[PDB]
């Protein structure tokens, strides 16, 4: 009731995890020039000055807890510029026995992970209103598009929608405070399980191809096209091969 | 904590206490020693009188709290309807659904699979609606060959409940539930034999040369599924709904909890002794398996006889309907009337083992007296027996 | 899950009452809605219902019809609600091959329809057919579905309520369309023979009350799949038992005739289920197969006793050729049990041959001159010639002879 | 952020009903003003209204005509004060050339209008045009703004609703206005086919329950634009999902319909979807692509299970050279939910080839007589030659030729 705990994850959801599109649709349109710099070479000064308008312009507007986003530049990316960047959040003592540092590098770890499927499919996307005024370059671009909208759909509507709906009525059934912080690692320890996160690096080299195939085609040849489509499918039939054996996990096929 | 850490001492009774009055004593503080740590909770002739005073209030009190906050007899109704086949209704679904699994080896299955099956029929049967405490119990385990064989539900049970089934319930129920699976998959196939003739005769009718021997085919299933249809009736009236009346019987009016684990211990002894699944009944039992595999052998000698007559009717209708060469196929339409015979020459040998082996059968019965109802179940109209 | 077709007026009513007494049974609200006291009801519905988003309760059925009126009607019923709109279909503008020839114009949107109630169900189990043999619609339109089902669908069962014409009272043209559908039963049909005659005997000793006792002989019919035991748990349970059929229900009783609180035993009730009487329709011909289903108490003692006597009196007659059942079920909740213990009887026996000689000799009595044959050479099917009815007249002394 | 360029006394009533539609949804009161129980509202506004310092709500919309009478009666209406009377234009003073030299004639103006409009947006991501393509106002006029705005602003998306002549009733002069607008949509339009024809079929089975309907499928398709989820949020998401298109709803009911209500999963809508007696227009012809938008309480397993069963029955064909997509939205909190889930459906599909099919064959039936030209000739476009004419045959023979 006060300092209310289930009214401040969900200003968790609504950054970390991606719930609102709002705020990123013109967060990335202001902040997309100003990223593609290599590291230490960006003011980091201009970035927050950038997230601080990027929310009060959008809807995310009314939230009493939207003064708590700050900008960390991680050193390391998912094992520059653009690969190392991530919000993070502070909280007072109270709440922070519930969301520590244990348990935010986790929201931290499965967003960088969801920035980067909606940075490449938003530049993937970008390339297609270049070429709407040679032509076969559009069948392999309707490969990967459906690819990676077939993955996000399978990360939010599957995996990251359902076990948040459990959260928010597993902390009604609450009892004490060592069951909360039961029912909260134990949401985070799912998702990055039915998620790729926790192996399947072949991902990483296949989102490879995709930033490389926009860049060509950014620059406006006929006979690397068709040397991507043996590259890509390639790492493809490999993805739907291991996602097969398994005992979800299966349910991706069908996505 | 009841088998156990309770020893009556035959050495330190006192002459004026009977030796039937040491064993109230022994009860009674066993019955709150026993209500504080696994139940978690907490509260002459005068002589005489002050024993069964604390005996007929505090076991009521022990039922109470086993009633009420474990609920024990909505788990025996329960485990009844789901481990004992009593549902009927999600047993149905159950085998329609594992139908394309166990068909395979045991080698490629795995359990991880099978739960997903068994949590759709739940769910669309009629066992939905039910408490989710027993629901969470439910599940299936792995007996360790083909699918119909490594498959069977367990039901475990840990905690206080955990007193009245002892681990050797769990070891007789499964011990039964094999015995009630295999009688309901061998209906069920019999069930889908009747059902191809039921779709035979409706397409083939304009053969007149081959009702001759597919009459046979029929004959055989009916007097197969007389024997089934029977025996899974003795399941019913004679081992569950009799068996079960005199539990539940001494169970509304026992108290004490122990009159009902020996009301409880001795109905897992007549279902096993009115099943044929005891010790000395096994010259019975395996007599009973060659009849359900001549159930198999059928269903494998039918397809066969089956599909040979789809074939030659396909072509049979290909061969005129492109051209509306004649010579060619009289020879292939002439031979094939000569296979026929051949045919028949199985079913008339498989028939005459298949009347060998129950007429064996009956034989055995006669021999422990509850036996004598299934002999007149299956000799009704005294169609064997001369 | 399961579907209804009925066609003709016959068929169209069967359904209407069958339907009434279906709602009656679950405790289905006229307009769809459910009762308060029938809230936690452990009756299964999915086996002739369908629920919808507004919480009612929608029949997997779909009506057909050459004509408007009896539907119509039906439509101004307070149960007119309750169908569903999309799968009622009505023509928009007497005999056999009219009504086939339209089976063949209007294929598309009826299999629309049927479809579309198909794709609804998880495990349809076969096909439920209500119609007259005698009247052009049913019997054509009857002809006409169940070919192009038979085609269409090779792994369902179609089970028909076909109601054969009167006899001792004199359709002018009944035999041809009687011949043709017995016909397309026997070729397509996977399984329950009626006529007015005998059932309006039993009725005696409107067509609301006739079709009433249909609709009873319906329900009881499928009681056990609408509510699940521990034996026979499935239509196809129930053929396999069994397999032309012939029917006798022995609560037949009028709401004024249950002053005579009869003690009704098991032993009784299966016994009356034996006599001609009793059998709802009209050589020492004897059985093929016989199935109880006995509702309310029952002492599995007492049926074995039964069954006993029975045996030893000898009182019915089996095949020297080959090797009866008795199943258990549970009544509704809701409707009053006013009789103690009831039963009904499904069975199969030689002398059903007897109708089709009749029907034959009906037909053999007029194609040697020619009686009323103009309608049928305006149609495409027999425009040209008639060997249609040749090969099915054929077809059937076929089936007597078998028999 | 988007505009509206509504043509023709089409698009006028087009845009008439579309803006009451978006208004009933957001709560917007017909004077502009704002309901108390949406004041605390969520949803998104800027996407089709931008506010006033007085707290009322203007829609990006801009009137254009050729004759008052429609937009006169327009501000007649209960919304008329709704809209920006700076915006609305209209002709101080039924022919393709006429309405393209009139274009020529008032550039300025018109071009002024859409430059204030859109420099009060900071995101502005297309153009939204809803016009006939027969009449002279909608054609010409379309045409000539969409050369002139390809034109002016080569990075802003263009999509149209563009209603097609009835065929199977007999303008008279529609082939060449249906051209030419054609030759000018595939030259410089982004991206929803429209005919009376099937719209009015599907209405059956006045201009004002007609034009509701497509405008609630305008609605529906920019629902999740305008209620952002987590995926789709923004229109060029859309389009590329997708690149001619066709659209079709499942909720199409009237208001007197409701009685029926049927338990409506999310299978058996995305089912409906795909029938061609849905897509509301009129060779082994196939699909490009689906999109189908459901609204209401969702389970993306069901959503998985219905993608799995309709996959497997194969009820669609693909093209076979290349490898559909099923978005989830939210109803506004404010309209009634009588539906408990409810979809719309957007393709591209082979067949719609045949349309101009059609039309070319009407062309050509035509220019072989040299008929109704006498108009055209006096316009300057037309006023030396046709070729015109010529050019934009051929491009549509060549759009024929590529699908």
């Amino acid at each position: 009731e006060e300092k209310e705990l289930v009214a401040h994850l969900r200003s968790i959801k609504r950054y970390f995890l991606m719930d609102q599109g709002d705020f990123f649709v013109h967060f990335m349109d202001l902040a997309e020039e100003e990223l593609r710099k290599p590291v230490e070479d960006i003011t980091p000064p201009r970035l927050e000055a950038l997230l601080e308008l990027a929310l009060r312009m959008s809807t995310a507007n009314t939230d009493p807890f939207k003064d708590d986003l700050k900008i960390d530049l991680m050193p390391h990316d998912l094992i520059s510029g653009l690969e190392a960047f991530s919000f993070d959040y502070i909280v007072k003592w109270p709440l922070s026995l519930i969301i520590n540092r244990k348990a935010l590098t986790r929201y931290q770890m499965l967003f960088r992970h969801m920035f980067y499927c909606k940075h490449v499919e938003r530049q993937l996307c970008s390339v297609w209103i270049s070429n709407k005024t040679f032509a076969g370059a559009f069948t392999l671009r309707q490969r990967m598009l459906n690819f990676v909208q077939n993955i996000q759909y399978y990360m939010m509507f599957e995996v990251m929608e359902p076990t948040w709906h459990i959260l928010e009525k597993n902390l009604k059934s609450a009892s004490n405070i060592d069951d909360v912080l039961g029912h909260h690692t134990g949401f985070l320890d799912t998702c990055l399980k039915d998620c790729m996160l926790t192996l399947l690096k072949v991902f990483s080299k296949l989102m490879s191809v995709c930033v490389m195939f926009t860049n060509c085609m950014q620059k406006f040849f006929e006979a690397t096209i068709n040397k991507f489509d043996k590259n890509f499918s390639a790492h493809l039939l490999d993805l739907l091969a291991r996602l097969s054996i398994y005992s979800g996990m299966a349910s991706v096929i069908s996505r | 904590l009841w088998h156990d850490k309770y020893t009556l001492r035959k050495s330190m009774i006192p002459s004026f206490m009977t030796m039937d009055q040491s064993r109230k004593v022994l009860l009674i503080g066993k019955s709150i020693n026993f209500l504080h740590q696994v139940c978690h909770d907490q509260t002459e002739n005068a002589f005489q009188g002050k024993i069964d005073a604390a005996y007929f209030e505090t076991s009521k009190y022990l039922l109470d709290v086993l009633n009420k906050k474990y609920s024990l007899l909505d788990h025996m109704q329960a485990m009844r309807r789901y481990l004992l086949l009593g549902q009927g209704d999600f047993i149905r679904h159950l085998m329609d659904l594992l139908k394309p699994e166990l068909v395979r080896p045991a080698t490629t299955l795995y359990q991880h699979n099978l739960t997903g099956i068994l949590e759709t029929a739940v769910r669309a049967t009629n066992a939905q609606f039910d408490s989710p405490e027993i629901l969470r119990r439910l599940d299936v385990r792995l007996l360790e060959d083909t699918g119909w064989d490594v498959f069977s539900l367990d039901y475990h049970v840990d905690g206080p409940i955990a007193t009245v089934f002892t681990r050797e319930c769990m070891s007789h129920y499964l011990r039964v539930f094999n015995f009630l699976w295999r009688a309901k998959r061998m209906e069920y196939i019999l069930t889908d034999i009747r059902k191809g003739h039921m779709c035979n005769a409706k397409l083939l009718r304009n053969m007149p040369e081959f009702s001759g021997v597919l009459h046979q085919c029929h004959i055989l299933a009916s007097e197969m599924v007389h024997f089934i249809h029977q025996m899974q009736y003795y399941i019913t009236f004679e081992v569950l709904e009799c068996s079960w009346d005199e539990l539940w019987n001494k169970v509304q009016q026992a108290q004490d909890l122990d009159h009902i684990i020996a009301a409880h211990e001795v109905f897992l002894d007549t279902i096993i002794s009115r099943c044929l699944l005891d010790s000395d009944s096994r010259a019975l039992l395996n007599q009973l398996r060659a009849v359900f595999d001549q159930i198999i052998e059928l269903q494998n000698a039918q397809d066969a006889i089956y599909r040979a007559a789809l074939e030659e009717l396909q072509r049979r209708l290909q061969f005129e309907e492109k051209k509306k060469e004649e010579e060619e196929e009289n020879k292939r339409i002439g031979e094939f009337k000569e296979s026929i015979p051949k045919m028949c020459s199985q079913l008339r040998i498989l028939t005459h083992f298949y009347q060998g082996i129950v007429q064996q059968f009956l034989v055995l019965l006669t021999t422990d007296e509850s036996l004598r109802f299934l002999s007149f179940r299956l000799d009704f109209n005294e169609h064997y027996k001369a | 899950e399961i579907i209804t077709l009925q066609l003709g007026q016959c068929g169209n009513q069967i359904g209407f009452e069958f339907w009434k007494q279906l709602c009656a049974e679950h405790g289905i609200s006229p307009e769809g809605i459910v009762e308060e006291f029938a809230t936690e009801g452990t009756d299964r519905k999915d086996v002739f219902f369908y629920q919808a988003d507004d919480e009612h309760y929608i029949p997997r059925a779909v009506l057909l019809d050459l004509e408007p009126r009896v539907i119509h009607s039906i439509l101004n019923s307070p149960y007119a609600k309750l169908y569903n709109p999309e799968n009622i279909y009505l023509s928009e503008h007497n005999n056999w091959a009219s009504g086939f020839s339209q089976g063949e114009k209007i294929h598309e949107d009826i299999f629309d329809i049927i479809d579309r109630e198909a794709d609804g169900s998880d495990s349809l189990e076969g096909f439920v057919l209500c119609h007259s043999i005698a009247g052009g619609t049913g019997s054509g339109l009857g002809s006409y579905l169940l070919e192009r089902l038979n085609d269409r669908y090779p792994k369902k069962l179609v089970q028909t309520y076909s109601v054969f014409p009167n006899q001792d009272e004199m359709v002018v043209v009944q035999p041809y369309n009687s011949l043709l559908t017995l016909k397309r039963l026997t070729q397509n049909a996977d399984c329950v023979v009626l006529d007015n005659t005998a059932l309006n005997r039993i009725a005696t000793d409107s067509f609301s009350q006739i079709n009433q006792l249909v609709s009873t002989i319906m329900s009881a019919s499928t009681t056990t799949l609408r509510y699940p035991g521990y034996m026979n748990n499935d239509l196809i349970g129930l053929i396999a038992s069994l397999i032309f059929l012939m029917t006798g229900y022995t609560p037949l009783t009028t709401d004024q005739s249950v002053a005579s609180v009869r003690k009704t035993t098991v032993l009784d009730v299966m016994r009356r289920l034996l006599q001609p009487k009793n059998v709802m329709v009209s050589t020492n011909h004897c059985y093929i197969a016989i199935l109880n289903i006995i509702q309310g108490e029952v002492d599995p003692t007492q049926v074995h006793k039964s069954l006993q006597r029975i045996r030893e009196r000898k009182l019915a007659n089996f095949i020297p050729w080959g090797p009866i059942q008795v199943a258990l079920s549970r009544k509704s909740p809701y409707l009053p049990s006013a009789h103690r213990v009831s039963g009904l009887m499904m069975a199969n026996h030689t002398s059903i041959s007897s109708l089709f000689e009749r029907t034959c000799r009906q037909y053999d009595k007029l194609r040697k001159r020619e009686a009323f044959l103009e309608q049928f050479r305006k149609e495409d099917m027999f425009k040209d010639n008639f060997d249609e009815m040749d090969t099915s007249r054929e077809i059937v002394q076929q089936l007597i002879d078998e028999y």
